[PDB]
């Protein structure tokens, strides 16, 4: 079979700087009989069906903007945009049909930002949650641009990291930054036995991770 | 495209069926049976003819498709035409070469038998990048058997008639040669009205070149392969004339059953073009051979 | 021009026995073949197989050979897909695409709207809303954040609103992801600390799939 691997898979460009999306496939998927070079570049905006952009890896479907251009042969292919607009933020897969229909991993495009100023918020379960037979402690991080960020829970000086759930925001259109949430759910008879539940957030914008402690 | 295909289609089928039956009777009415038994007991030209037909013609079609950059449907069509048993028209025209006509019976029989069991495998092996589907079950076997029986049964009747009453042979044959001749015109124009206009449809330089080079390469390669095996010149002529010809009906039916008519736009008349081209080359080679015999009688 | 119509989202028990329909009436149905593509949420597209409506030939991917089953109807110009084997991980979005087929499928020039298939035990239950309030000796600051988490709701059709809050300004709605059968989401809104005691904040949870419109106001510790 043939497997397609896309190198970057994630990049952010603000206004005009060009992008290069490349998938090297496995072998030379070029037909010797017909100079067709079977390969298709698609676009999939969030909450929408995939849209075809380029077929035969060199020719673009009618109606697409002229900024999208694709060039490649053999195993090496590239898709580039002369000027990136706000409507070009989607996922591209560079599907192939030489032998069997296989799709690529996908490349996600974002919007660049100067820096990030994340804020830490921690909250313990309410009284009615405790009376309901369980407990849930929730910590969320607000207004951080880069995706690479980690969280950790120190309970009585011990690293548990058990039964935690994480969720990410979908980069709201107001600003390229977005938030993250994390929840820890524990049964009764042990919430008051441990206490502490200190939270730590590690992000690349600060060498020292931000630590927030909780009591009672 | 052809809006209507009911313009005496059944009448055309029946008139060609009658033509084939009558000319098969006339052809088998002037050839023996003992030489067929000798050919079966010592098979030397049959084996080389079969290997040339099923090991070179598909290879020639594949190479021509690769060189001339035919599309997937065109490459499939030429490959199917190449890997096809010798048509009845090859037996029809090998009488002019007057070469070992008794061998042609076992030739057609063995070609049909080998095709029946080899067309799926021999078509699957060369279908790399063309028609990823199985395609094994889409080849018509009943049509091959029908062609086989229509070739053989009147041939057997004619052989028995010649063996029983030779005195009746000249009367039924020569007059039959008239019946198959004039009626040809009676159907030839019937094709012209049926085909209509196809100059801007099927005439493509790549397709024209492939259809020119396929039967010519078949004839040349068959003759050369017979020459290197040190066979009788009549045997060489009949092997070449059988391996050069191909059956277009099988290709037409398989293309019709495996793809809709919308997809095969100009390929519908491609078998007809191939038939016309092989008729032209056969007539040309008959004239050349007759002239070469005339200059040295 | 040409459009592909999908049946619509379907929820089914893990007992399988589901059918997916894709209608294509913009062209000659038999001229083009229909492919089916599966997409998990956040895992990218995945090919399943295609069907030729003319000769009823189907080609399947190796992974989906056992479960996939593609049929075609020329009279209705429709393509049907049956899996007959579903698990909790089989919930995904399925797209039907149209492609030309000379000898090899070229490309998917037209796609369907996409159908969401969910496989779970169902058993819809009313959601429960628990607010989040600080005040355990913290000094807070210029701006304080608040929210109300929701638990124990089966379907995704749930919305969280802040009529008395900051509305669309400085609001974060974390999407829910399945866990332990029933999934949960969260919402966060930040308001100035000086103006918070003056105007109480209330959060409302709307669950159109059920008959609950519970709303509540949090209280500082």
């Amino acid at each position: 079979d043939i497997v397609m691997t896309q190198s970057p898979s994630s990049l952010a460009v603000s206004a005009g700087e060009k992008v290069t999306m490349s998938c090297k496939s496995s072998q030379s998927l070029f037909n010797s009989r017909t100079r067709r070079n079977y390969l298709a570049w698609y676009q999939q905006k969030p909450g929408q069906s995939p849209k075809l952009l380029i077929y035969w890896a060199s020719t673009r479907e009618s109606g697409v903007p002229d900024r999208f251009t694709g060039s490649g042969s053999g195993t090496d292919f590239t898709l580039t945009i002369s000027s990136v607009q706000a409507e070009d933020l989607a996922v591209y897969y560079c599907k192939q049909s030489y032998y069997l229909l296989t799709f690529g991993a996908g490349t996600k495009l974002e919007l660049k930002r100067a820096d990030a100023a994340p804020t830490v918020s921690i909250f313990p379960p309410s009284s009615e949650q405790l009376t309901s037979g369980g407990a849930s402690v929730v910590c969320f991080l607000n207004n951080f641009y880069p995706k690479d960020i980690n969280v950790k829970w120190k309970i009585d000086g011990s690293e548990r990291q058990n039964g935690v759930l994480n969720s990410w925001t979908d980069q709201d259109s107001k600003d390229s930054t977005y938030s993250m949430s994390s929840t820890l759910t524990l049964t009764k008879d042990e919430y008051e036995r441990h206490n502490s539940y200190t939270c730590e957030a590690t992000h690349k914008t600060s060498t020292s991770p931000i630590v927030k402690s909780f009591n009672r | 495209p052809g809006f209507g295909h009911r313009a005496t289609d059944k009448a055309l089928s029946i008139i060609l069926v009658l033509m084939l039956l009558l000319i098969m009777l006339s052809l088998g009415c002037t050839m023996e049976f003992s030489k067929i038994k000798a050919h079966l007991w010592k098979p030397k030209g049959v084996i080389v003819a079969l290997v040339a037909q099923f090991g070179i013609m598909p290879l020639a079609a594949f190479l021509l498709g690769k060189i001339f950059h035919l599309s997937n449907i065109e490459a499939l069509a030429i490959l199917i035409c190449g890997c096809s048993p010798g048509g009845n028209l090859s037996n029809l025209f090998t009488l002019a070469m007057k070469g070992d006509m008794n061998l042609s019976i076992v030739m057609t029989t063995c070609s049909s038998f080998s095709a029946l069991g080899m067309m799926p495998l021999l078509l699957y092996v060369y279908s790399k990048g063309i028609y990823d589907g199985d395609l094994k079950d889409k080849v018509p076997y009943k049509g091959i058997m029908i062609s086989l029986v229509i070739v053989l049964i009147p041939c057997t009747i004619g052989i028995v008639l010649k063996s029983k009453r030779p005195h009746y042979v000249p009367y039924i044959l020569k007059g039959g040669m008239i019946i198959t001749f004039l009626l040809s015109v009676a159907v030839t124009a019937l094709s012209v009205i049926n085909v209509g206009n196809s100059i801007m449809f099927v005439m493509t330089p790549h397709l024209l070149a492939t259809s020119s080079l396929m039967p010519f390469s078949g004839f040349l390669m068959g003759y050369i392969l017979s020459a290197l095996f040190q066979l009788n010149p009549s045997c060489r002529r009949t092997i070449s004339m059988e391996t050069g010809f191909a059956n277009i009906q099988l290709c037409s039916t398989i293309l019709n059953v495996t793809f809709p008519p919308e997809v095969i736009g100009p390929l519908f008349f491609f078998p007809l073009l191939y038939m016309i081209f092989q008729l032209a080359e056969g007539l040309l080679i008959i004239i050349i051979f007759r002239c070469y015999e005339k200059i040295k009688p | 021009e040409v459009q592909l119509q999908q049946s619509g989202p379907e929820l089914v028990k893990p007992g399988a026995s589901v059918k997916m329909s894709c209608k294509a009436s913009g062209y000659t149905f038999t001229s083009y073949i229909i492919h089916w593509v599966k997409q998990k949420p956040g895992q990218g597209l995945e090919w399943i197989g295609y069907i030729n409506p003319y000769n009823d030939g189907t080609k399947y991917n190796e992974k989906f050979k056992g479960k996939g089953t593609l049929t075609s109807d020329k009279s209705s110009s429709t393509a049907y897909m049956e899996l007959s084997s579903l698990t909790s991980e089989d919930s995904a979005v399925y797209y039907c695409a149209r492609s030309y087929y000379d000898g090899i499928p070229h490309y998917f020039d037209y796609w369907g709207q996409g159908t969401t298939l969910t496989v779970s035990s169902a058993k819809t239950t009313p959601p429960s809303v628990y607010p989040l309030a600080p005040g355990c000796g913290d000094t807070t600051g210029s701006s304080v954040t608040l929210g109300c988490l929701v638990k124990g709701y089966f379907p995704e059709s749930v919305t969280v609103t802040w009529n008395s809050g900051s509305l669309s300004s400085s609001v974060h709605t974390f999407p829910a992801l399945l866990q332990s059968g029933l999934y949960t989401m969260s919402s966060s809104v930040t308001v100035p600390s000086s103006t918070w005691p003056s105007q109480t904040v209330t959060c409302s949870v709307a669950h159109p799939a059920s008959s609950t419109t519970v709303d509540k106001k949090l209280e500082p510790s």
